[PDB]
């Protein structure tokens, strides 16, 4: 059906390792799902109606002149968004823990405001939001964003929840901030996991059960 | 010529420019024929294959224009009703086999865009206007060239795709959408869909 | 056909030497030579556009041609050799017969008398010539060269009849320039005064009648009604004049006194052209606030009623500020439309001169603007430009208006291109805007050269597009464009023929374009090391050969847009060429710093392209000059020249007592 | 006032001989790096196409990118970050240079624009939004939300979110404009559009941004008495392309031409320059004759509605060779301008103009009054001030190239409580953004520098909590940086580093144990960990290693074999530290610091569980006897000292017991040696003021691998990298990449932990 969906990846040097098994375990499914059965070079952008994918991938403070976050334009191709997976380089880092998850819902915000601009045959579609992260989030509000300024992530992932977005989290390391995130991000009013070390909790959207 | 050389060589081929100047009809790029469909072709007008250069007798100094592309002799030829054994016998075509000649497919894919640009200029001041008289030639002898292989169809399809890429040409894109309908509904079922 | 095309008004004697030049260049026969002037004058003849500019052509060759000959006569058996020309060009019946069709008369037969009264030719020859002419031609408006001829001996007694103002009769002096302002009679005057040398003189008989004619005497309104036709007249023929052969024939060159004339100041500083941007509030549009206010009230009077004392330079030197306060007026809302109708009535009726400084100030103003601002300015123009006011005119107003709308037409053109808006006055700009919207301009450059290689000559079209890149992209980019697209040619005689086109290309500006080329192009040639396989023989000779044409010929020594930019420039050439006569002319500094290069050219090792490309400079250096541009060369290359591989050391030296002993050495030890 | 820090020369590869010069172009990134040209002409003419890299602190290795320029390169242009250099030459080919290998002496580019023929005469990168200002008069307010805020300006051309497209717009010597933009995929979409209809000469031309996502491009043909006229340049994308509607402004003309006693001279605009790109409404012009010049300013004001209004001229002046702009974005109202008038802070407020004699006058922005004189004892073809504004590169008419430090007060002289509040609001500024702050460590005296440090943690401290997470790394490597430059402080540095080297460590081993089950939730077990540790103060490693749920802690024993180099460094650090106890030395500042010992303390019992999983991947200790358990020795030894200081309100000596236990543990093991980081070739500790250095390029005035703990040879075969600010130094590509651990590898790829980048080094060839 259609379907709005944004991913939401933290390009640092953890999820580096981890990444290639989550695609192929989770992601990579989830985009077939979306897309019935695998794409291959016949799919073509710009039907402006039907599934439209888009990246936002984010960092930490020490890309210390750069900007924090890179999105990427909708694509309606599954398999453009798959090139777009595989063109990340995962080289961030350094003596920290945390990460600028409050950047990447600020711009995935703006992006289902967009999204929201662009689809009126249809008033409510199929929302979906992912985020794939191995680490727990700062404590700055977000700072690189119009009309999502100086909120926190609980404020972030409160409008996320409310409004309607299904908000999923895919981690390689089970971690106690993401799941606090998760309970929060509830929409108004089963084990997906491969690997037992995967914390996935998956609010919208079907994948294989293991 | 080598830099050891140089004068010696370069000014002894000049010597050679009145005997070359003998050897040529003057005004051959301007010449044209009229295209009858009778075959017993005269060998005046054929071209060479690979390059679209008239065919010379020996090694002279000939005139800058001769070692040119006749482009224009093969789009009159190509823009011309029942034109279609003329074109082989010019380009030496032979249609026991199929080759993929290139720079008949080049000239093919310009014919196309020049309809374009002249259907693109008004085509509504006149109903018929020569515009969708030229579009209907361009379907019929587009369909025998790309048919038997003598071009072939994605190369053009992509050449044709990078030569109207931001040229803005778009009143008549119907048109050209009926020609390539007029290739895939006559081949679909000979060739892969990846074509 | 340069010479044709950019200044008819230049004088003879620059014509003469460039010539002369030319033919001791390239070593060309005088009857060779004499036969591409008459070919050049006739084909640019045939392909002139059909207005002012067929007339210039007309009196270049009729007039101009058979001037600069006799002057090679002198510093010259040259009756034989025009003979043989003759006889050459009157085998060319298709030239002469498209040249006869646009003469609509034999144009051969005037040419023919009028070489013979210049004497050129003999009689003999003229008769048994214009036999031959006639023979070959056999298989109720006068003709403009007719006109031309008998044009020039009027415009000599009109010199001599209108220094005295018809003795001092204004009445007469109105019905002969109304007469001149009918139909083509001031084109063709005033080309056969360009094309004679005398326009100086006209203009300044045209400004000194209108000195007489500003301020005007007691007098009751028929005698002032005259004297006010009379600034008309002499103002606007002034303008067009200013307009079509440049501005430089109206100064004055030298104004003992501060008594400098009202045409020219308000030439100087409130009138458009091509190169001249105008500052709106420049203080020479800021005279007063006493005259203006009466001014406007003079304009919202009613008909003046009192031209019968106006002192007119300064009524027209105050029309700005009083535009401008009617801009403001109306900008702020307190002047209705329907009085501004009225106020350009008051203008533009009584007389013309008026709205011709009101449109000057008024163009300045809008290309100052933004684009949103300039709305309600340009329906000023609307209604300055507009057609005729009618049923108060003085005499003679529908000339005066096609005059005024030639001269709003070139003053209005740049402005409204800006943004596009037609006035729709009524081809008078046959050579404006010439080059493509969006293109970049090294395809016109390129496309244009390969045409003129495919014809091998050099268009009048040509000629103003080369000028306008040339002024556009400066020289250097200029220069290195066409002498990459020289060294790309593979055929010894496209080469040939491209140098022999791109000396009188870049004869455009010759100085800058030989300080560019041997000073920044050459050396980069020849110290590069990737460069010179780009100097092979085919071009490489042909390269060296033009090098060493443009040294010469900028050694022995022109259009105005190259005047203002070579004015324009700041440059230190000392510190440019450092260098490890005069020697702070750059043109002997380029020529030194050259030879020192061509001296450590041959020096060295790796002797290559570039060591073949040195020889042949050299040995065309030595073949070109008659005797100085060698007078520069370091000594030690008279050694190296011949360790490298006679004439080229015993011309190369100068031949000082010093210069005898380098020259016995090298030549004794060969 | 003015110093020369340095002037770095050619050696023999000057003397250009027979070709005339040419204009260079200088470009200082945000990072430390000059991107500049030079005209060296020796055998080629390539060399006057080369792009010359110098990183600002080791000036000495410079690289030398051959562009593939055929004509002469006009502009340079880094990035709004420091990343991409933009260089453009006539003939159009504007290259856009990127790293390769994140190594800032390998660059290449792939993408450009082509206008063939027409020669680029202005080039900048398009405005991605951010702008920052900076309150002057808040430099006491203790927050930096308070000094330094952004002032909502927009992005031209923003793309389907908040973002930014980023790409160039270049400006042709025809009438003709080009954008091009980079999508986040490779492709790049072009358009040129002529500027207005009328086509004419741009002989200099200029480009500013506006609020609203407007560019502002000036135009000029040089003649000095043509008008200057303006354009407002809209950038869209159209479905697939880009788009460019253009708009005329209006244009000025130049005072000295209506100056009426004698006009005619000054006949040439020479240079135009926005103030500032992103301040549209200043326009700064440069008049010129053969010998003097003017230089004006003027201003958009608007009353037509918008018109062009002098601010201020010079008298008449020498020929102006050079001209640069600050960059520092001050805040430029009334009071601002009270304050640092009072306050003697000048940093913003100057241009600098050099002469073709060879003085250089730094002057005042709004009324163009001179405020500080040099006097070189030739001229500077090409100045650039630098981000801070405290120092300005030049490269003069000759091969010479030069950085002269300006004082932050133009040399009035300032009590040390204003210098030290003036460099802490510089720092704070490069602490905030992330600008290198090399050139303020120019301005640091040695007998300030302890009370500087000790202003900058009271500045870390009071901030609010997420500002002290994000500044922590940034604030040590400034914290080090400085103590470098003076010879009480200068034994610090190394402490600062290995507690670099030890964060860094710790959180990624932290990182890398991934719970096979939550137990006893809502703490991650790096929290667990730390709670369990600082709980229970058994003396020995078994009592603890029991209570810590053991089988959570486990890896694959690839990896787990492969964190053997990095847990060694951990086990020799414990031991050298320990071994030196009884003793102003490398490790004297970590015997004291609870905190680095409970890090300590954790790392070897993860090491001890880790150890028990597979025991490959355990240090090894060459003991003096056989029936020894090094690891509970150290084990015992470092909770015994750590016990000291966990206190509350402390600072316990160390009693005796300890002191002769760690007498006998060289008897017991033998204490390896280690590498310290910051080995110091840095200038700034080996220049002084009044005295400049005076270098040649390529001259330079128990070899470790210090991120990846391997031991290179005596004359190492693998080539390696060294970060330009500590100098530590590792081996360009992985050993091993198969077995890599990725989670410490990946950390390092752009930047050094102290944050610095990496440069290539050359291999030696014996
Ligand atoms: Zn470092």
């Amino acid at each position: 059906v259609v379907a709005d969906v944004v991913f939401v990846i933290e390009g640092t040097a953890n999820l580096g390792p981890y990444f290639e098994g989550l695609r192929k375990h989770y992601l990579l499914p989830a985009i077939e799902y979306f897309n019935g059965g695998p794409p291959a070079e016949t799919d073509f952008g710009g039907d402006y109606g039907g599934t439209q994918y888009s990246l936002v991938v984010f960092n930490t403070v020490d890309c210390a002149p750069e900007s924090y976050v890179q999105c990427h334009a909708p694509t309606s191709s599954a398999y453009e968004f798959v090139t777009w997976l595989d063109g990340i380089k995962f080289m961030g880092g350094g003596g920290e823990s945390c990460s600028l998850i409050a950047e990447g819902l600020s711009t995935a915000l703006q992006l289902f405001d967009d999204f929201k601009k662009m689809r009126e045959q249809i008033g409510q579609t199929h929302r979906v939001c992912l985020l794939i992260c191995n680490s727990p989030p700062y404590l700055l509000p977000a700072v690189e964003s119009t009309t999502y300024s100086g909120c926190t992530t609980e404020n972030l992932v409160q409008q996320i929840g409310e409004r309607g977005i299904h908000f999923s989290i895919v981690s390689p390391r089970k971690l106690p901030a993401l799941r606090l995130l998760f309970e929060k991000a509830a929409p108004p009013a089963t084990d997906v996991s491969q690997d037992p070390r995967h914390m996935v909790l998956v609010r919208g959207l079907v994948l294989p059960v293991g | 010529p080598h830099w050891l050389l140089g004068n010696l060589v370069s000014d002894f081929v000049d010597t050679f420019r009145p005997t070359a100047r003998i050897n040529s009809i003057c005004g051959r790029c301007s010449l044209l024929p009229v295209v009858n469909n009778s075959g017993a072709i005269c060998n005046s007008w054929k071209l060479d294959p690979a390059t679209l250069r008239f065919p010379l007798k020996g090694l002279l100094p000939y005139d800058k224009d001769l070692f040119e592309p006749q482009t224009a002799l093969l789009r009159y030829v190509l823009e011309q009703p029942y034109s279609r054994d003329m074109v082989c016998n010019m380009l030496g075509l032979n249609k026991q086999h199929k080759q993929r000649c290139p720079v008949l497919e080049d000239q093919l894919v310009d014919l196309v865009v020049y309809a374009m640009e002249r259907s693109e200029t008004e085509e509504k001041f006149d109903d018929g206007g020569t515009s969708q008289l030229l579009w209907q030639h361009l379907s019929s002898q587009l369909i025998f060239f790309v048919l038997f292989q003598f071009a072939s169809f994605p190369h053009m399809v992509l050449s044709l795709h990078q030569k109207l890429a931001g040229r803005g040409l778009i009143k008549g894109r119907d048109h050209l959408m009926w020609v390539l309908l007029q290739f895939i509904s006559g081949s679909i079922q000979k060739n892969a869909l990846a074509d | 056909l340069l010479e044709g095309t950019m200044n008819l008004t230049g004088e003879t004697q620059s014509l003469v030497e460039q010539l002369t030049m030319v033919k001791r260049m390239q070593h060309i026969p005088t009857p060779l030579f004499v036969l591409e002037i008459w070919k050049a004058c006739f084909v640019g003849l045939i392909e002139s556009p059909e207005g002012t500019e067929e007339l210039k052509w007309t009196a270049f060759t009729f007039l101009k041609i058979p001037q600069v000959l006799v002057k090679l006569k002198k510093y010259s058996d040259f009756t034989e050799d025009v003979n043989c020309a003759f006889e050459f060009l009157l085998k060319l019946t298709p030239l002469l017969d498209k040249a006869d069709q646009r003469c609509n008369c034999d144009c051969t037969n005037f040419l023919l008398q009028e070489c013979g009264k210049q004497g050129l030719l003999s009689e003999a020859s003229v008769n048994n010539l214009m036999a031959k002419r006639k023979a070959d031609r056999e298989h109720n408006i006068q003709p403009n060269i007719q006109l031309i001829l008998r044009a020039e001996p009027t415009v000599t007694n009109i010199l001599k009849t209108m220094d005295a103002d018809h003795s001092k009769s204004p009445e007469g002096l109105l019905g002969v320039l109304g007469h001149m302002l009918s139909g083509k009679s001031l084109d063709l005057l005033l080309a056969a005064a360009a094309a004679t040398g005398k326009l100086k003189s006209f203009a300044r008989k045209f400004i000194n009648l209108n000195e007489f004619t500003t301020y005007g005497s007691e007098e009751s309104t028929k005698p002032a009604s005259v004297r006010a036709l009379l600034f008309d007249i002499s103002f606007l023929m002034l303008c067009h004049v200013a307009q079509t052969y440049g501005s430089e024939v109206i100064l004055s060159e030298s104004r003992t006194g501060a008594e400098v004339p009202f045409f020219e100041t308000w030439m100087q500083t409130c009138m458009p052209e091509e190169g001249k941007i105008l500052n709106p509030d420049h203080p020479c549009f800021r005279p007063d606030s006493t005259k203006v206010e009466s001014l406007v009230a003079l304009l919202n009077n009613s008909s003046e009623m009192k031209l019968v004392q106006m002192k007119w330079h300064e009524a027209c030197l105050s029309i700005s500020a009083a535009i401008l306060e009617i801009l403001n007026a109306w900008e702020n809302g307190v002047l209705a439309f329907e009085s501004i109708q009225k106020i350009t009535d008051n203008i533009k009726g009584k007389v013309c001169s008026l709205a011709v400084c009101a449109v000057a100030w008024l163009v300045a103003h809008v290309r100052m603007l933004g684009l949103d601002e300039r709305e309600k300015s340009l329906q000023m123009i609307r209604q300055l430009a507009g057609p005729l006011f009618s049923e108060n005119t003085l005499q003679f107003y529908n000339e005066r208006v096609v005059i005024m709308n030639s001269i709003l037409e070139r003053m209005c053109a740049d402005v409204l291109q800006q943004t596009a808006t037609q006035i729709k006055f009524p081809d008078t700009m046959p050579y404006w805007n010439l080059l493509p919207p969006k293109r970049p301009i090294k395809e016109v450059l390129t496309d244009i050269f390969a045409k003129v290689l495919e014809k091998g000559w050099v268009d009048s079209r040509s000629i103003h597009i080369f000028d306008t890149l040339l002024h556009m992209g400066g020289v250097y980019w200029f220069c290195n464009n066409l002498i990459k697209e020289l060294l790309k040619e593979t055929r010894k005689e496209h080469t040939l023929r491209a140098v022999e086109l791109l000396y009188s290309i870049f004869c455009l500006d010759m100085q800058q374009v030989t300080l560019v080329l041997l000073g920044h192009i050459l050396p980069g040639l020849l110290t590069d090391s990737s460069k010179w396989h780009s100097l092979m023989d085919p071009p490489g000779t042909a390269l060296a050969k033009l090098a060493v044409w443009c040294a010469l010929s900028s050694y022995s020594s022109a259009s105005t847009r190259q005047k203002k930019r070579h004015r324009e420039d700041i440059e230190d050439y000392i510190s440019l060429f450092p260098l490890d006569v005069n020697m702070r002319d750059p043109l002997n500094r380029v020529l030194a710093n050259l030879f020192l290069l061509i001296s450590s050219i041959l020096g060295s090792r790796t002797a290559g392209p570039h060591t073949q490309f040195v020889q042949w400079f050299m040995e065309e250096c030595v073949d070109c000059l008659e005797q100085s541009v060698l007078q520069f060369m370091p000594f030690t290359t008279v050694s190296e020249l011949v360790k490298v591989s006679k004439v080229v050391l015993a011309i190369t030296d100068l031949s000082l007592p010093l210069g005898r002993q380098v020259a016995a050495k090298a030549i004794a030890a060969l | 006032m003015m110093d020369l820090a340095y002037v770095c020369e050619w050696e023999k590869w000057s003397k250009s001989t027979h070709c005339p010069s040419v204009p260079l172009a200088c470009a200082w990134s945000c990072r430390n790096l000059i991107a500049f040209t030079m005209d060296l002409r020796s055998d080629d003419q390539d060399l006057t196409r080369m792009i010359h890299i110098l990183d600002t602190e080791h000036p000495w290795d410079l690289h030398s990118i051959p562009s593939e320029h055929h004509e002469a390169i006009t502009c340079l242009e880094w990035d709004q970050s420091g990343s991409r250099l933009l260089s453009a030459d006539a003939d159009g080919q504007i290259k856009c240079w990127s790293m390769a290998d994140h190594l800032a002496n390998s660059w290449e580019s792939s993408v450009g624009s082509l206008v063939e023929g027409d020669p680029i005469v202005a080039l900048s990168w398009l405005h991605n939004g951010v702008k920052l200002a900076l309150h002057v008069e808040k430099s006491g307010a203790s927050s930096f939300g308070e000094k330094f805020s952004r002032v909502k300006f927009s992005p031209s051309l923003t793309l389907f979110g908040g973002k930014p497209m980023e790409g160039w717009i270049a400006v042709t010597v025809s009438g003709l404009v080009t954008v091009s933009l980079l999508k986040p995929s490779g492709q790049v979409l072009t358009s040129t559009e002529s500027l207005c209809r009328l086509r004419g000469r741009v002989a200099l031309a200029d480009i500013a941004f506006t609020g609203g996502g407007n560019i502002v491009v000036a135009t000029a043909d040089g003649s000095s008495a043509s008008p200057v006229q303006f354009y407002k340049v809209c950038v869209s994308v159209v479905s697939e392309k880009c788009r460019i509607d253009t708009e005329i402004l209006p244009s000025l003309f130049m005072r000295c031409t209506t100056d009426l006693n004698r006009k005619d001279k000054f006949p040439a605009i020479t240079h135009l320059k926005f103030l500032a790109r992103d301040m549209s409404e200043q326009v700064l012009l440069c008049a010129s004759s053969q010998t003097s010049s003017i230089v004006e300013c003027w201003s958009l004001r608007k009353e037509t509605i918008l018109k062009w209004r002098i601010l201020s001229a010079t008298n008449d002046l020498d020929r102006v060779s050079a001209v640069a702009l600050p960059k520092l974005p001050i805040s430029l109202t009334n009071t601002d301008l009270k304050v640092a008038s009072d306050t003697q802070f000048y940093p913003g407020l100057g241009l600098a103009l050099a002469f073709h004699d060879g003085s250089v006058h730094i002057v005042h922005r709004l009324s163009l009054q001179t405020m500080a004189v040099f006097y070189s004892s030739v001229h500077l073809k090409a100045m650039q001030l630098s981000w801070t504004s405290l120092a300005l590169v030049g490269i003069d008419s000759h091969g010479k190239l030069s950085v002269l430090r300006l004082s932050p007060s133009m040399g009035h002289p300032l009590e040390v409580g204003l210098a030290l509040r003036h460099l802490l609001f510089l720092l704070e500024y490069c602490m905030v953004t992330g600008y290198d702050w090399w050139d303020i460590l120019l301005h640091v005296q040695p007998s300030m520098v302890q009370s500087l440090v000790e202003k900058l943690h009271e500045e870390y401290t009071r901030q609010t909590a997420a500002l002290q997470q994000v500044l922590s790394t940034r604030i040590l490597a400034m914290k080090a940086s400085l103590c470098k430059l003076s010879p009480c402080t200068v034994t610090r540095v190394c402490d600062y580093h290995t507690k670099l080297f030890l964060i860094a460590i710790s959180s990624t081993l932290k990182s890398l144990l991934r719970p096979h089950f939550l137990n006893t939730p809502d703490k991650s077990p790096g929290d667990r960990l730390t709670e369990i540790c600082t709980k229970i103060t058994d003396v020995d490693i078994d009592k603890v290693m029991i209570n810590l749920k053991t089988e959570e802690f486990v890896l694959d024993m690839n990896t787990l074999q492969a964190l053997q180099q990095l847990l060694q460094w951990v086990g020799d650090f414990v031991l050298y530290l320990l071994a030196s106890l009884p003793n102003l030395r490398p490790g004297h500042s970590f015997l004291r610091d609870g905190t680095s010992l409970g890090m300590l303390r954790e790392l070897m019992v993860v090491i001890r569980i880790w150890g028990l999983l597979k025991p490959s991947c355990l240090p090894v200790y060459t003991a003096t006897s056989d029936t020894q358990d090094s690891m509970s020795l150290l084990f015992r030894l470092l909770t015994k000292l750590w016990i000291c200081c966990r206190d509350e309100g402390p600072a316990s000596e160390p009693d005796e017991a300890l002191v002769d236990e760690c007498c006998l543990l060289p008897s017991q093991l033998l204490i390896p040696s280690l590498d310290w980081l910051p080995a110091s070739d840095g200038l700034v500790s080996r220049l002084q003021p009044k005295q400049p250095l005076r270098l040649q390029f390529g001259r330079a005035p128990p070899k470790i691998d210090h991120l990846r703990r391997l031991h290179l040879g005596a004359c190492p075969t693998e080539e390696c990298k060294a970060c330009t600010r500590c100098g530590c130094v590792t081996m360009l590509k992985s050993p091993n990449r198969t077995t890599a651990v990725k989670q410490w590898e990946q950390r390092w790829i752009k930047n050094c932990l102290c944050g610095g980048l990496w440069w290539r080094v050359p291999l030696s060839y014996p």
